[PDB]
């Protein structure tokens, strides 16, 4: 989506987390702004020595490369449970003899 | 948990922020060089000042992480770049006075000019006038007037400015834990905290001294050869056993004998290798000269260029209204966006220059995946040394015959090889001791061994001993010759030319063995050898994340500069220079001068 989502100066609406106190789980989501603590002292809500604001914005500019350009990604996970099937693919048909 | 998280986290914050901010200054420089305008130049300086201020604000946290008990080489090298204050150690008056000196020194050097004693109305500027007098003109009087007048008009004025430049710079380096600003330049190669690959700052002094004596057997024979040829053109001033005059070297600073090729031709009857006429008949242009050049880079096994690389590059000067800088320069705009600026023409000089600039891109593109502070070369030598090895192989006639520019019927013999090989020695062998001369003199000035009044006295003495060169007129204590050089007045390092020169043949020997070339290196051609480019990229991708000595150990087989591959390149030339020097004296005699009586 380099021709669609990139902006002069970087698309700051798309961000991501760089540091977290623990690893996430499968399909887990977390939008907290807690300062990543490394030392024993309290961060006092501000980053610095052994403290860091974990979220940062993306540098999606029009001059980005293949590795840095924006890619609209979608993950399609399928579930097979005890409940009956709610979604299926299309079936073929033909003329009526 | 531990303190290690602070450095790993802080560097990622800087590697995220310094990445985009630095590129804004790079692309701003691209816009200015592509379109020299009052609007682009303002964004260039504003962007640089913006990023420059960010570097100093970030040092407040870089200094709060002691690297004393830390062994992580990645953490040490990155923070060490920011922990250094540089010019911020002194007050604003001392730092501003330093830039006032460099700005004034660059103006006096740039605006230099000399009028003839018989034509006071015709002054020739530094460029293109006086460079043509020392390079193209063969007149003894014109070469002498351009030399001596330049020292009096430009050399004397830079002497009091060079004094403030040294004393102000020494205070900056000493505050940053150095012996002097001479040792500061030597700190580019420093290595600490690695077993078996450490490197002291002052070790460069013994290295240039060691390699200098190994160059002397090849240099003393070439010095006698060029002296014998110049003696035939200037017999009333040059003795067959004396020194070479300084104003007959080929330039206004005495660095290269490349312009003396017309006076020192080995065989003026035999032809040389030149595909100027061959390219125009095939209807080659700037793009095709660049495209077929890429085939050599892909033939050796290096990565190819991106589609945006060629599409956004510059191939000519887009009009005078939007005149661009036609100088060759390999640009790294960032985010994988690499480009080159060049006003390429259909000539062999631009054929090899394209490979040279493309080689610079192969250097930067290799370690482009490294962190921002580590997305740089290990040293100034590696940056420019890799550029020449790719162009010299392309200049080999074996590659031209495969590409089809040089016809297959072109005969090759030992006579023609000396015409090309001797032409390079005038550039390499005729410059290696000169760089060792200047940096050894400057290093003694920064340390303070030579008093400020004895600059011209010791400079003339070093010229007679090291290079065997004498001034055309005697200079008193008020002159300052090396201050009139571009690299000196603009606060640039010249030792890189010595290191880049020897590193060039070192890397070439490593690839010639990879491509399985037999014989001297002058006939080497790594084209169509996939293993050659593959072994190179393993070294190019290191960047500055590991010691430079480690890069040389596993590639060229050494941990510092060496003269062995130099003599291997000029092996048959040593037999030719010996044969030519049979009717002259090898070396030089310090008792001769052109003004002697």
């Amino acid at each position: 989506s380099n021709n669609l989502d990139s902006k002069v100066g970087g698309n700051y609406n798309y961000r991501y987390r760089l540091f977290r106190k623990s690893n996430l789980k499968p399909f887990e989501r977390d939008i907290s702004t807690e300062i990543y603590q490394a030392g024993s002292k309290p961060c006092n809500g501000v980053e610095g020595f052994n403290c860091y604001f974990p979220l940062q914005s993306y540098g999606f500019q029009p001059t980005n490369g293949v590795g840095y350009q924006p890619y609209r990604v979608v993950v399609l996970s399928f579930e097979l449970l005890h409940a009956p099937a709610t979604v299926c693919g299309p079936k073929k048909s033909t003329n009526l003899v | 948990s531990t303190i290690e998280e602070q450095a790993k986290t802080f560097l990622d914050k800087f590697n995220h922020e310094a990445e985009d901010l630095f590129y804004q200054s790079s692309l701003a420089s691209w816009n200015y060089n592509t379109n020299i305008t009052e609007e682009n130049v303002q964004n260039m300086n504003n962007a640089g000042d913006k990023w420059s201020a960010f570097l100093k604000e970030q040092s407040t946290l870089a200094q709060m992480y002691p690297l004393q008990e830390i062994q992580n080489l990645t953490v040490k090298l990155q923070l060490q770049a920011l922990q250094q204050n540089g010019s911020s150690v002194l007050s604003e008056d001392k730092s501003k006075r330093l830039n006032t000196i460099l700005n004034t020194m660059s103006t006096i050097y740039s605006t230099g000019k000399v009028c003839n004693p018989d034509n006071p109305q015709e002054c020739l500027l530094l460029e293109p006038g006086l460079n043509e007098i020392m390079a193209n003109s063969l007149d003894y009087n014109e070469r002498l007037w351009a030399w001596e007048s330049w020292r009096s008009e430009v050399g004397k004025q830079l002497r009091p400015l060079y004094e403030e430049y040294v004393v102000l710079k020494n205070e900056m380096a000493r505050a940053n834990h150095y012996e002097d600003y001479g040792d500061y330049w030597r700190g580019d190669y420093e290595v600490n905290g690695v077993d078996g690959y450490d490197y002291s700052r002052g070790q460069l002094i013994e290295d240039v001294e060691h390699t200098f004596e190994e160059i002397k057997p090849l240099y003393e024979h070439l010095h006698a050869y060029v002296r014998a040829k110049l003696m035939n053109a200037y017999p009333s001033y040059i003795s067959p056993i004396g020194c070479l005059p300084a104003h007959l070297l080929g330039d206004m600073w005495g660095r290269f004998w490349t312009n003396l090729y017309s006076l020192t031709v080995p065989f003026g009857q035999k032809p040389n290798i030149d595909v100027t006429d061959a390219m125009v008949d095939q209807a080659w242009d700037a793009q095709r000269i660049f495209k077929e050049a890429e085939k050599f880079f892909v033939s050796v096994g290096l990565p190819n260029m991106t589609q945006g690389f060629w599409e956004n590059s510059m191939l000519t000067d887009p009009g005078n209204v939007q005149k661009a800088v036609c100088h060759p320069t390999a640009w790294d705009l960032g985010k994988g966006d690499f480009r080159i600026l060049m006003c390429t023409k259909v000539t062999m000089d631009d054929f090899l220059t394209a490979h040279h600039e493309m080689g610079h891109i192969q250097y930067d593109m290799a370690y482009a995946a490294q962190p921002f502070l580590l997305r740089n070369g290990a040293n100034e030598g590696f940056h420019e040394a890799v550029g020449e090895i790719m162009s010299l192989s392309a200049a080999t006639p074996k590659h031209l015959k495969s590409i089809g520019l040089l016809s297959p019927d072109f005969q090759e013999d030992n006579e023609t090889e000396i015409n090309f090989l001797l032409k390079q020695a005038l550039t390499i062998v005729g410059t290696l001791p000169f760089t060792y001369m200047l940096e050894k003199w400057r290093w003694m000035v920064f340390k303070g061994e030579i008093p400020k009044d004895q600059w011209m006295k010791k400079w003339w003495e070093m010229k007679r001993e090291i290079v065997g060169v004498v001034e055309p007129v005697p200079h008193d204590e008020t002159y300052c010759d090396p201050a009139s050089l571009f690299h000196v007045s603009n606060d640039y390092s010249f030792i890189r030319y010595y290191t880049r020169t020897l590193y060039q043949f070192q890397f070439q020997e490593a690839l010639c063995q990879a491509a399985k070339h037999e014989g001297p290196l002058h006939k080497c051609d790594i084209s169509n050898s996939t293993e050659a480019g593959q072994k190179l990229f393993n070294m190019l991708r290191l960047g500055k994340s590991e010691p430079w000595t480690l890069a040389l150990e596993n590639v060229v087989g050494a941990k510092n500069m060496n003269v062995r591959p130099l003599l291997n390149y000029f092996e048959p030339l040593f037999t030719w220079l010996k044969d030519q020097n049979k009717n002259s004296f090898v070396g030089w005699s310090t008792d001769w001068s052109p003004y002697a009586d």
